[PDB]
């Protein structure tokens, strides 16, 4: 019978040590069976439903929990909620500010004047004068991400406890719901990497025969339409600036990691998508969507809201990128998308629980696979 | 080979307007960018500004308010007009042909580049003394 | 304005000029023989116009924290001159004033 | 009688600044410090609230 | 020898006021800050006590 239970973490990857502290390595979870047994159940017809599934809610809940557990013990940055004195960096002949602070030192009666650089997106003016504040201070507390915690996705396997079983559908053309005529039982799922993204789905699995479009209600414009590609598209993202880190004491063993000086040229972060692969892919997505609408299909840029919705928000290398996608959702060159970067993060719309992402020294190079799209709808 | 033959009053009084010229021979005035450079005695050269056809003109911000450069397409002359002349303006002045290039350091689409300039042909220059 | 370097003929010169690079740099070097109008030696760090011998070369514009350098191989008597740099830098205002140069004294 | 009008110096979201605010209190929750108009909330000399 | 007599400025139950107090310490728990008679507790520069 259908059931809702608690599944557990398992990991095939035990390659990493316990010093790198990956957030998804609970180090409380078992290795997977290196040779898992998949059993085909002949003559069964199992009704699957991705929209009413409970594995999604559980995975989501556990991700939130692990995230908070690793963040909780680290240094709070609420002592930095002071008026900031900021001027521009020499982005001269934009978005980086040079700010000074008065901070508490290890002995409470003394204060020190210190400097840090900030991205414009993390700092809001108070006055028309050079008086600024960190954006979270008039709403809530902010916590510094632990400097030693890795957020690189590890495929996580979800396995059932004894008395339960996981069934999977092996029908290559199967959409979100319906009877599956080829169903196997497994000890557990394959590993799914907890990749975080918005407009584009990165580093997931591919459809095997064609683009498969899955929607809870295809006639309801308010629903997310999930498009799974049957071919990946490489996306190359970078943070070209050579960053540095300044370690600032803000209390008795309380360390803050500030963006340090910029070395070399000041350049804009960006992502590279081949134009030809992008267009080929979108021609096929519209072609498949047409099977449900029998109408002309066009794509448009995101329409509004904050960066989390208007841009391609993703993490790479520990850095947080917000890339413009207007040249995608709208020759033979590479499409270069400008990206914005910000350090103050409010994950999963949990406004009031801010996190500060410390700077990473050196340059960042990312390679990712676009495996899908999330679309909504707004005539012939 | 172009010859830039400069000319001027030599000796001027304080608060007078200085007008220097440059007879361009072998090339046309509209063929390249023109610039003026001055070198006070005992000092390194100072770039006054540049003038060009197609409207591409710019000035040394410290001199700008007193100076106008121009190109005479009829007489093939390059000229410099400086008002408010003072003792500090005594210098050897030069007419020169300016060539340029571009350096790219980042993404061209984001304008991560700049123009750089150099002076290829210098005239003999003129000596300007302010009483 | 210029400082001095003493080089016996046949010895090399080390001429430096300007402040440290902050970002990509493009250095223009000029040669001023006393009594002469000045002329171009190098543009764009190491590109020389025709007529300039290859004994004249200099520092790359790819480094940061370094200063412009002109190295003259086997200095000749005809190289006695005031060497000046004009510095373009991606993180600075345009320099309308030449940097402080160096007089190359040939000890012949 | 029993309702007092008290003013405070309160730290704002930015730690370097304070604002003056008002609140009313019942006499039972406020105890004089001085014979002058200097009072405290009753729990402050014992514990957290 | 090894016992120091130190004074402090500490916070009282009302945040706007401070009091001057004394305590004795063993030399092993006190670290000079200055060349003058200005000292700190030994672990305040590394962690909470
Ligand atoms: C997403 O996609 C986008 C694009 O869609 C990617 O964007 C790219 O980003 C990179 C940055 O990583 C940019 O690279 C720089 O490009 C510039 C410009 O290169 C072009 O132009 C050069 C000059 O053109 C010549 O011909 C034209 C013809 O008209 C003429 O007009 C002009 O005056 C000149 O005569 C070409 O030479 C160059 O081709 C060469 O390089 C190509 C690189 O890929 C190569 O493929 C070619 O085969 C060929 O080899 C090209 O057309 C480069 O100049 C720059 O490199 C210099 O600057 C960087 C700055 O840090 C420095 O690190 C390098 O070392 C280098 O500096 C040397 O060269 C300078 C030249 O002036 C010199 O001034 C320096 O002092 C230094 O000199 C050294 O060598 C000399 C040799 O004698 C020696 O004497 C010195 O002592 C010293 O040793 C970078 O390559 C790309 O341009 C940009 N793409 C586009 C289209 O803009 C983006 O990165 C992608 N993102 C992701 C995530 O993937
Ligand atoms: C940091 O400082 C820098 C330096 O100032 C600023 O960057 C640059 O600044 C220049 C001057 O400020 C800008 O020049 C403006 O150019 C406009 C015209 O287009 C030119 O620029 C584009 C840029 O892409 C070039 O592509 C184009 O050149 C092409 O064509 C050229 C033609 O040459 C052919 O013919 C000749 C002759 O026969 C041959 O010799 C050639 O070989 C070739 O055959 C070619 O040479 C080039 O290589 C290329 O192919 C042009 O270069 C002009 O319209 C502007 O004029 C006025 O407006 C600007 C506005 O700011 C003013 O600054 C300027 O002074 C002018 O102002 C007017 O009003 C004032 C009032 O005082 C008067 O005094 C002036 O006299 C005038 O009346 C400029 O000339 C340059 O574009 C700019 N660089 C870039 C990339 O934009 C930089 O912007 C600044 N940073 C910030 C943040 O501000
Ligand atoms: C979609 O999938 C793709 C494909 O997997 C994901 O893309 C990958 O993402 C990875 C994480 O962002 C990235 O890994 C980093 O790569 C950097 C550069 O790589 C070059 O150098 C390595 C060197 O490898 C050797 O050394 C490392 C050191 O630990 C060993 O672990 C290796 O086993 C090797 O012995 C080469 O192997 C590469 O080929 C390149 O030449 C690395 O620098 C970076 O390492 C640092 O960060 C790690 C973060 O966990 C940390 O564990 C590691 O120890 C390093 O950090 C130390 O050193 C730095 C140096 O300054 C210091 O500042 C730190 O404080 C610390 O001391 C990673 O290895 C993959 O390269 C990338 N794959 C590709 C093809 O690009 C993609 O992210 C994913 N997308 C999404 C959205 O999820
Ligand atoms: C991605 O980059 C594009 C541009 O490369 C951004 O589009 C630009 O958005 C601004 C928003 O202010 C537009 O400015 C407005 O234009 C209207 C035009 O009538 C004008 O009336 C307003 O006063 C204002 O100037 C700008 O025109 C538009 N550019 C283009 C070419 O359309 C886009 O918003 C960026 N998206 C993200 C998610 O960052
Ligand atoms: C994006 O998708 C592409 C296509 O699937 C990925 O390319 C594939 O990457 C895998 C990595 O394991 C390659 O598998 C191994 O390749 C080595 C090569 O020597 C081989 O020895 C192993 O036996 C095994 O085959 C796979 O071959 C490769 N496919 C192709 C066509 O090259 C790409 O890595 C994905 N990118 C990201 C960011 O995930
Ligand atoms: C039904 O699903 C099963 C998987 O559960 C498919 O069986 C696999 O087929 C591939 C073909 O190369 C084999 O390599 C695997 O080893 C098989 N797996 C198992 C567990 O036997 C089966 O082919 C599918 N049948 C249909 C009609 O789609
Ligand atoms: C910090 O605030 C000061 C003023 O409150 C800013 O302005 C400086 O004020 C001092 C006063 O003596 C002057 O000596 C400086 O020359 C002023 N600076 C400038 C650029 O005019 C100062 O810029 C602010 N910024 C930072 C980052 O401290
Ligand atoms: C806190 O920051 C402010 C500026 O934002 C500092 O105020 C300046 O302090 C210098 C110190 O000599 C004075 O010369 C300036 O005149 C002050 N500015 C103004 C507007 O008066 C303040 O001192 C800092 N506090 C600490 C502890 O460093
Ligand atoms: C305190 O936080 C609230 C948000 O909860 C701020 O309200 C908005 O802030 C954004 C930031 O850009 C502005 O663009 C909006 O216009 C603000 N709302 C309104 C109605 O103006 C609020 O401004 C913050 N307080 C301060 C002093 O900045
Ligand atoms: C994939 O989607 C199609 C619809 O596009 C499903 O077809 C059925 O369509 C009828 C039309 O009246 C509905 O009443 C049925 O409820 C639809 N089936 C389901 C399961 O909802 C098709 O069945 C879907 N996929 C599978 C695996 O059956
Ligand atoms: C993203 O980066 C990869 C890695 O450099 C690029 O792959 C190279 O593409 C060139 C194009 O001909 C090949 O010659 C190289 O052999 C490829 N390298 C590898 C390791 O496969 C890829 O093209 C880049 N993508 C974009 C959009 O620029
Ligand atoms: C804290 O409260 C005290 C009063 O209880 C404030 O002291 C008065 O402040 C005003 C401000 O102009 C002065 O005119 C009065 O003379 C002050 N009183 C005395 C007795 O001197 C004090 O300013 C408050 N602090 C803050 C930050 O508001
Ligand atoms: C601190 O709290 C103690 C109680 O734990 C206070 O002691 C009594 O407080 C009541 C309040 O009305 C008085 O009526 C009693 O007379 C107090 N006891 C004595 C022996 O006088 C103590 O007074 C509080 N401290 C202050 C400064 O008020
Ligand atoms: C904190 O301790 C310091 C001494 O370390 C006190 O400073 C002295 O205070 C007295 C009070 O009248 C003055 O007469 C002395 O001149 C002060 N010393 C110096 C060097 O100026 C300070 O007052 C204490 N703070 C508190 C709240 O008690
Ligand atoms: C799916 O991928 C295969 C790979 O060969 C390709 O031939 C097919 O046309 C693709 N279909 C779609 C809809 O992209
Ligand atoms: C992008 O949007 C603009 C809006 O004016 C349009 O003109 C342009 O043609 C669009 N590009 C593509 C590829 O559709």
């Amino acid at each position: 019978k259908d059931a809702e239970t608690t599944l557990f973490c398992a990991s095939d990857a035990k390659a990493y040590d316990t010093e790198k502290r990956n957030v998804w390595a609970t180090h409380c979870c078992v290795p997977t069976d290196p040779n898992p047994q998949e059993i085909v159940l002949e003559n069964v017809t199992e009704n699957f439903n991705m929209w009413k599934n409970n594995m999604v809610e559980q995975m989501h809940t556990d991700i939130i929990s692990l995230w908070d557990q690793s963040l909780k013990p680290c240094v709070k940055l609420t002592p930095l909620c002071v008026t900031l004195n900021c001027t521009d960096v020499n982005a001269t002949n934009e978005e980086i500010k040079n700010c000074s602070f008065n901070i508490t030192t290890e002995l409470r009666d003394k204060k020190k004047k210190v400097y840090a650089l900030f991205y414009k997106l993390d700092v809001v003016p108070i006055d028309d004068n050079n008086s600024y504040r960190l954006i979270n201070c008039n709403t809530s507390a902010i916590t510094q991400a632990c400097p030693k915690v890795s957020f690189e996705p590890i495929p996580i396997h979800y396995c059932a406890p004894a008395g339960f079983a996981i069934l999977k559908c092996n029908d290559k053309k199967f959409n979100g719901t319906g009877p599956c005529k080829n169903v196997s039982t497994v000890q557990c799922t394959h590993g799914i990497k907890p990749v975080v993204s918005t407009q584009l789905l990165l580093n997931g699995s591919l459809a095997e025969e064609e683009i498969i479009i899955r929607s809870e209600n295809i006639t309801n414009n308010a629903k997310t339409i999930i498009v799974q590609l049957n071919e990946s598209v490489e996306i190359n993202c970078t943070r070209p600036n050579n960053n540095t880190r300044k370690s600032i004491r803000i209390g008795p063993g309380q360390w803050f990691y500030a963006t340090g000086d910029i070395i070399g040229d000041i350049r804009q972060a960006h992502c590279n998508i081949s134009r030809t692969k992008w267009n080929k892919t979108l021609q096929q997505v519209a072609k498949k969507l047409r099977e449900h609408f029998n109408k002309t299909i066009i794509f448009n840029p995101s329409s509004g809201g904050d960066l989390e919705i208007t841009t391609h928000s993703f993490n790479c290398g520990g850095e947080f990128f917000y890339c413009n996608t207007s040249e995608l959702f709208n020759t033979n060159n590479t499409i270069t998308l400008p990206c914005r970067i910000k350090q103050i993060i409010n994950m999963w719309q949990r406004v009031g629980q801010a996190m500060y992402a410390p700077p990473i020294e050196g340059k960042i190079r990312c390679t990712s696979n676009i495996t899908g799209l999330l679309l909504t709808r707004d005539n012939n | 080979q172009v010859h830039l033959q400069e000319s001027g009053p030599g000796l001027v009084k304080p608060s007078e307007t200085l007008s220097l010229t440059c007879n361009v021979s072998g090339t046309l005035v509209r063929d390249n960018y023109w610039s003026w450079i001055r070198q006070p005695l005992g000092k390194q050269p100072e770039w006054i500004g540049y003038v060009h056809d197609s409207g591409d003109t710019n000035y040394n911000p410290s001199l700008k308010s007193r100076v106008h450069l121009s190109l005479d397409k009829s007489k093939n002359l390059v000229s410099l007009r400086l008002t408010g002349v003072t003792a500090a303006d005594s210098a050897i002045y030069y007419c020169a042909t300016t060539k340029h290039g571009r350096r790219i350091y980042g993404v061209v689409a984001f304008k991560e580049w700049f123009t750089y300039f150099y002076m290829d042909v210098w005239g003999k220059g003129t000596s300007v003394t302010v009483s | 304005a210029p400082t001095f370097v003493s080089v016996a003929p046949g010895q090399t010169a080390r001429i430096t000029c300007g402040e440290e690079s902050l970002g990509s740099r493009s250095v223009i070097w000029y040669q001023q023989r006393p009594g002469q109008a000045p002329s171009l030696i190098i543009y764009n760090n190491n590109d020389r116009p025709s007529g300039i011998p290859d004994r004249f070369s200099g520092s790359p514009g790819s480094t940061f924290g370094t200063t412009a350098t002109l190295t003259i191989t086997s200095v000749e008597a005809g190289d006695e001159a005031d060497y000046y740099c004009h510095i373009w830098d991606s993180r600075r205002p345009t320099n309308w004033v030449f940097g402080e140069g160096t007089t190359l004294i040939v000890l012949s």
